[PDB]
């Protein structure tokens, strides 16, 4: 007589949750875990306290197991590989039934699996790399409010990267003065212009004056070029009441495009305005102010490519890629990945860039990647030989920072984008005869020439932390 | 400095801030699509409708976002479905600007993967325009 | 003529590095650990951090012209060498108040930590501390309540407060939920919780679970005679769920729920903040994801800041770590942050990781929660570290005992007031902690059989998070 | 394993679970107040006012949040503003229960500076109650 029964006291989390015969189910949401267990610690142990408290159990026994099914809801660590080139870290891989999951919910996700682990003293270092998000959750998310397909043809724009633009300095200037560097930046051949991730409503400028001086500049630059401008007022605030005020100003405004800084503000915040952006036809573009915080440390924290995951389930049309070439950092490979796992309807498992699991969208919207960040007209060639014409380049300084300003800067940046895009598709080699494209249109292109000139010798380049 | 003209200075998206396409540079154009496989089309409008306007919000309450009058131009004959040969598109295009010379024309391809325009460029403004600058007058 | 527009790159420190500029006592202060990439002057660095959190970018822009840069731009002041460190060092960056926007921690930050934690130039960036200045801390409500009012809604006096996690995290049903909860209730603990994780499942919907939490809150409060509550999870995928949870409660009468600040996000924290002050909620705050951020000494935002940040958008409680649990607190640095979010105003104290003096001007305190991995032997230390304004939960602790919830409550209960009483009676807890145990066990069961389970259970291990 | 009795075991908060307060326990918590510089004050009340109720939420609309009846007590004389003296305390205990013989009686402490009751416990329980338990009869 007497089966299993409850027996209290703590026993390692290794004896519950490391099963290494598990065979994950194709609804099974997985993660990657870059894991540095403390000395002492079997690596065994360590993924399975991580698969442990990020699912069901705790430090002790709890009786209450007993009155469900703890093998059909406990999270699995299922495959433990050692990092080459690291006598301690390991890739510690675990399941998660769906079950533990509140549809739609990318807040539930993460308190899950990143929302105690990271800090338990068994370990010295945690980050998550991966996560397989599977069909069947992929399905009770709303999604981007239109994605890249639908704001193209909402633009009408066709053949060419977008052009963007951050207007400066960040902070400072007065609601008017905005809207004018606004005007003369969309009227020289930029497509949008927008607030600074931290422009969002200040003693020097409150926000609704700038929505309608923005709204002004916007129709004046559409009158004058006869193509569709937009710029992203930012909707970012202090509470979602506020959030809400000003989604619904650019509403009234019948302006085309709004953005919100998804990490700052939050998902739950930012889950809303997606929703409401899709019942009121907005554009949404997507900061990823505060991701640095988290996916810049290769042995701790959050890579950008679950960041970047998590946004397109949470919802944005828009969504900043990094540059590659620009001020701030970006490996290329690592980056051409999840790039792919941003506009993709399926990516395949690749670890040379960084790509730990096959994704499948099904049929999610993709979203538009933004490089944007310490660019300029020299970067054009790399630029779009990295991206293609499915993202969207911003150059701020690269345009207010035009000897002849931001209508010439303007020009210099559409007319190199362009010239690019032409020598593309007449088959000439970006990587190579870049530079060739570009001292050719500065001969019929004035306002390109004077840009070429002021930051020909300027280039970033250091070594790289985020490294695969 | 040059400063950019806000005056009659009109453009047409992609590859309106290039110096006019030559009929070399266009053929070029051509046999991108071709190569790539997507399908070649050809719209056109009349003056009139050629720019985006906002006329019909008139009939609208507050859902004017992202909707403009005269993105939609008209379909000249259908989509070049199957079509492998560049000679083949560059036909039309002297065919349609044939019909309507006073017309604006514009040359597109689409993808039916990602069922989406992914190029296009005018190839006909009419005789008749006077709202854009050639470029060595853009900038004054 | 005088100064004007020259296009082009030039050094941010010719613009952003100000070392013998003087603070006013409305700036908002940082201090950031910093490590530059080889070749890039301290100087320059803390400079481009100053300038791309503030006003300044990669290259010259003419309309730095229109305004005052000398008015709105932020300000590397100072910069500190690390000891033991040769690449390291702490930059101190001042910002103008009108940089701000009211109320709002999500703008404040946007930023400082939005752009240049990921600038190539460095190697990496930590956020130690920031100095919120009176004139800032009057544009925030604040925690809906604070620890003073707290205790008079609970009618609690005199020693800590007693909390407790359900377990299974996930897994169990509504009923058995508020099962757990009654039992664990009945026995002496004042609160119970949803696990960080418990928001809306297959295996047990929201609705369900509050009504059952309810059920078990009033008949524990019926047979103990004690105020007794459940931490009510309203952390939702969108803020409309999020308000729908917060109504349910308010219509139940029950005194508090809970929130995600960091995975829900500020925004939807400091509007569900809003709504507990308006409708008299109490709300406890989980930090869930916070060691995503805060674990690596250096790179990231210290958990104090994480926790002026929460004190700012609104909080009743705030989980503080425990230092001697399952999880990381080195002692000295959770002292420090602890007055952070309790006191009115804070000494600088580097011993403690205070970089700045922090004046809250009256602004309610956050009452500390310890939790995860304690038991009843850990009760001492506890208590001598927190004093009776914190709230002590044991889940594993109380679940986890042999002869289920109800005792095993009692056996906590039973350890924090017999140590409340021995300090109080002027003993010393740190050093005849196990005494005061012990002597209790004589006369109490539940503590004896909680006490026989776990005496060997001890979580040391080496601190990452160091000074 | 032992089982918590749920009937008739009503507790009232810190202490009540620890075996009753002996006079030197007590008188101990006293000088604990004094020596901190807190303000000590007793209160009382009858039984049917003993412990916290829902009475008035009858009154109420969507607002009984954290409202409950009965967690306001009489206060004995006023609090002991400046009291230096244990003794003094010690000595409005006895005036205090030997005016109310049959009612509940509690000595609290007040912190001025956080303005909060900073401790409280029971002193005095009517004879006629059967509704607590002895320390050993808790669990059976
Ligand atoms: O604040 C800034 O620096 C920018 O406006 C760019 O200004 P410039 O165009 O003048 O450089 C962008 O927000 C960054 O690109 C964000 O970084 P990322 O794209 O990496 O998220
Ligand atoms: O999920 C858990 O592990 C807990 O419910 C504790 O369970 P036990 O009581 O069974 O350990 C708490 O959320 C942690 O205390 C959070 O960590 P912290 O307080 O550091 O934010
Ligand atoms: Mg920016
Ligand atoms: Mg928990």
């Amino acid at each position: 007589k007497a089966g299993a029964g409850f027996k209290a006291g703590v026993k390692d989390y290794r004896l519950t949750y490391y099963t290494p015969d598990y065979v994950v189910r194709d609804t099974d949401i997985l993660a990657a875990f870059r894991m540095t267990p403390q000395p002492g610690v079997p690596p065994e142990e360590c993924g399975a306290a991580v698969a442990a408290e990020s699912s069901t159990g705790t430090w002790t026994t709890v009786w209450t197991d007993g009155l469900t099914s703890l093998d059909r809801y406990k999270g699995r660590c299922y495959d433990i590989e050692p990092v080459p080139g690291e006598d301690n870290q390991y890739i510690a891989y675990v399941a998660y039934p769906i079950d533990l999951f509140e549809e739609g919910s990318v807040t539930n996700m993460f308190t899950s699996i990143v929302g105690n682990v990271f800090g338990f003293k068994a370990l010295r270092a945690l980050r998550l790399e991966d996560l397989r998000i599977p069909p069947a959750y992929v399905k009770t998310f709303v999604g981007p409010p239109h994605g890249i397909q639908v704001e193209r043809d909402k633009l009408n724009k066709y053949g060419r990267g977008l052009l963007g633009c951050t207007i400066k300095p960040k902070l400072g200037l007065s609601a008017k003065n905005y809207g004018r560097a606004v005007y003369e930046c969309l009227r020289g051949g930029l497509d949008f212009t927008k607030d600074d991730e931290n422009v969002n409503s200040q003693p020097f400028m409150r926000w609704r004056d700038r929505f309608l001086f923005v709204a002004e500049a916007i129709y004046k630059a559409q009158a004058e070029t006869g193509e569709v401008k937009g710029h992203y007022l930012n909707a970012t605030a202090g509470t979602c009441e506020e959030m809400m005020k000003r989604a619904v100003c650019a509403k009234e405004l019948g302006v085309p495009i709004i953005m919100h800084d998804y990490l700052t503000g939050g998902f739950t915040a930012n889950t809303s305005l997606a929703i409401y952006c899709r019942d009121n036809g907005l554009l949404l573009h997507i900061h990823r102010a505060m991701h640095a915080v988290i996916d810049r440390q290769r042995n701790h924290g959050i890579h950008f490519r679950v960041l970047a995951k998590a946004l397109r389930m949470s919802g944005g049309d828009h969504l900043h890629s990094g540059t590659v070439v620009g001020k701030l950092e970006g490996e290329r490979e690592v980056t051409l990945g999840f790039v792919d796992l941003m506009r993709d309807d399926y990516v395949e498992k690749d670890r040379s860039r960084g790509i730990y699991f096959t994704q499948d969208w099904c049929s999610m919207p993709g979203v538009m990647p933004v490089a944007s960040g310490g660019i300029h007209v020299w970067h054009m060639p790399a630029l779009v030989e990295i991206f293609g014409d499915d993202a969207c380049l911003q150059f701020g300084g690269g345009t207010l920072g035009h000897p002849w300003g931001n209508a010439p800067g303007a020009a210099a940046n559409r007319v190199a984008l362009e010239a690019c895009t032409q020598a593309r598709n007449e088959g000439r080699d970006l990587a190579r005869e870049g530079g060739d494209v570009i001292r050719s249109a500065c001969k019929w292109s004035p306002e390109l020439a004077a840009a070429c000139e002021v930051w020909k010798e300027i280039k970033f380049e250091f070594d790289t932390i985020d490294k695969l | 400095m040059m400063v950019w003209t806000p005056v009659n200075n009109k453009m047409f998206e992609t590859f309106s801030y290039l110096p006019p396409l030559s009929d070399e540079q266009i053929a070029a154009q051509v046999d991108y699509i071709v190569a790539n496989g997507w399908i070649p089309c050809l719209e056109f409008a009349e003056s009139d409708k050629a720019y985006v306007s906002n006329e019909s919000a008139i009939r609208f309450g507050s859902v004017s976002c992202l909707y403009y009058d005269n993105r939609y131009w008209t379909m000249w004959k259908l989509p070049m479905f199957g079509c492998r040969d560049p000679m083949q598109v560059l036909r039309e295009i002297v065919a349609c600007t044939k019909a309507f010379p006073d017309a604006y024309v514009r040359l597109v391809a689409f993808d039916n993967q990602k069922q989406v325009q992914i190029m296009g460029f005018l190839v006909q403004r009419p005789k008749s325009a006077r709202d854009w600058q050639p470029a060595n007058k853009r900038s004054v």
